[PDB]
């Protein structure tokens, strides 16, 4: 493709159930709350940059280190290009991967204990979450709600270059 | 200690101040706040939510789900976007 | 153990917790402060079922699992009206739309 469509992550509610999972938060913060921590200590929340929707940030070698999640032909990896490594139609199953220490290679991330997200979202993206599990990203547009909300929705999405 | 929330089927919701506080726009508006567009059904979950929001606050434990039927999931996200909470 | 409530009575509705150890009549007085109702002049209620002043509301069997603060058990409740009590009356929410086809599986 020379254009791209516009997708609903697919995982988004098992992801927001997912108590490793801490929303928008910088790099810096996850810092602060993965120093000092053992090997494998780690959490998911939303990159900072533009395109991308997710990263992990990890310990391991005494070092805070993360890695942003890459999607491309509908599945997600740390390496979206390069098919050798491994990708998931999912977010929770490319976590799922990389839970064995004993089995991950040094340049891969190491997300063996999870840090545990201390406070409830808000009631509004709550809604969300369950909202964009029953409907599509076409679909949003038919529902009877403004477009400010409509835009509110479609933020979870990826680019879709490929059929 | 207590306020009363009422919603636009006249149902009167009494809930604990410092609950309530949770929304932005009540806060903002404060005995008594009447609702003229949000409906019973809408107005029991928020305040549902309050009390999530509240107790696992700097919880203690891993926190749970809050459950919502997706037949009450848009009112829902409106609602909890004009509460700004 | 706190355990989270919902007190109905025809169109009101309190959100209150209370200790699973605490009784049936302490509840009545958390209700006394709100609704200027003595405790002898309520009747509170599980379901149909009228319940034991004496007795904690865990053996009433209000828990963790059971009132949660996300989703709160419903006691009843009925005032006495002179010498005579009220019937039990909770008038029931309001029912959400048809679910649109875009949410339909
Ligand atoms: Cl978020
Ligand atoms: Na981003």
């Amino acid at each position: 493709n020379l254009y791209f469509q516009s997708m609903l992550v697919p995982d988004l509610l098992q992801i927001n159930n997912n108590p490793c999972y801490w929303g928008v938060m910088d790099k810096y913060a996850a810092e602060a709350l993965l120093e000092g921590k053992p090997e494998g200590t780690f959490l998911l929340r939303d990159s900072a940059q533009e395109d991308y929707l997710f990263s992990v940030s990890f310990r391991r070698y005494s070092r805070s280190l993360h890695a942003r999640i890459e999607q491309w032909n509908h599945n997600f990896s740390f390496d979206a290009h390069d098919p050798c490594v491994f990708h998931s139609p999912d977010i929770t199953g490319l976590l799922e991967h990389y839970k064995d220490p004993s089995a991950c290679m040094f340049f891969e991330p190491l997300l063996s204990t999870p840090l545990i997200r201390t406070f409830p979202f808000s009631l509004q993206h709550i809604c969300r979450t369950v909202i964009c599990n029953c409907t599509t990203y076409d679909g949003i547009d038919a529902l009877p709600i403004p477009s400010s909300m409509k835009l509110y929705l479609k933020e979870y999405h990826y680019k879709s270059k490929v059929r | 200690m207590y306020v009363k929330l009422i919603s636009s089927d006249g149902h009167e919701f009494i809930v604990k101040r410092e609950h309530a506080l949770t929304s932005g726009t009540i806060k903002a508006m404060l005995n008594e706040v009447n609702f003229r567009e949000i409906p019973s059904h809408v107005l029991s979950k928020v305040c549902m939510y309050f009390t999530y929001k509240v107790r696992y606050t700097n919880s203690s434990t891993e926190i749970p789900e809050f459950p919502i039927a997706p037949e009450i999931a848009l009112e829902l996200l409106m609602a909890a976007n004009f509460l700004d909470c | 153990m706190d355990v989270f409530l919902m007190i109905r009575r025809h169109k009101t509705t309190i959100f209150t917790d209370a200790k699973e150890s605490s009784t049936v009549f302490e509840l009545k007085r958390i209700v006394e402060g709100i609704l200027k109702r003595p405790p002898d002049e309520q009747r509170l209620y599980k379901d149909d079922q009228l319940l034991d002043d004496g007795k904690t509301l865990g053996e009433c069997g209000f828990t963790s699992q059971t009132a949660r603060p996300q989703a709160p058990a419903t006691v009843g409740l009925a005032f006495r009206a002179d010498d005579t009590f009220e019937a039990l009356c909770i008038e029931p929410f309001s029912s959400p739309p048809e679910l649109p086809d875009v949410m339909k599986p």
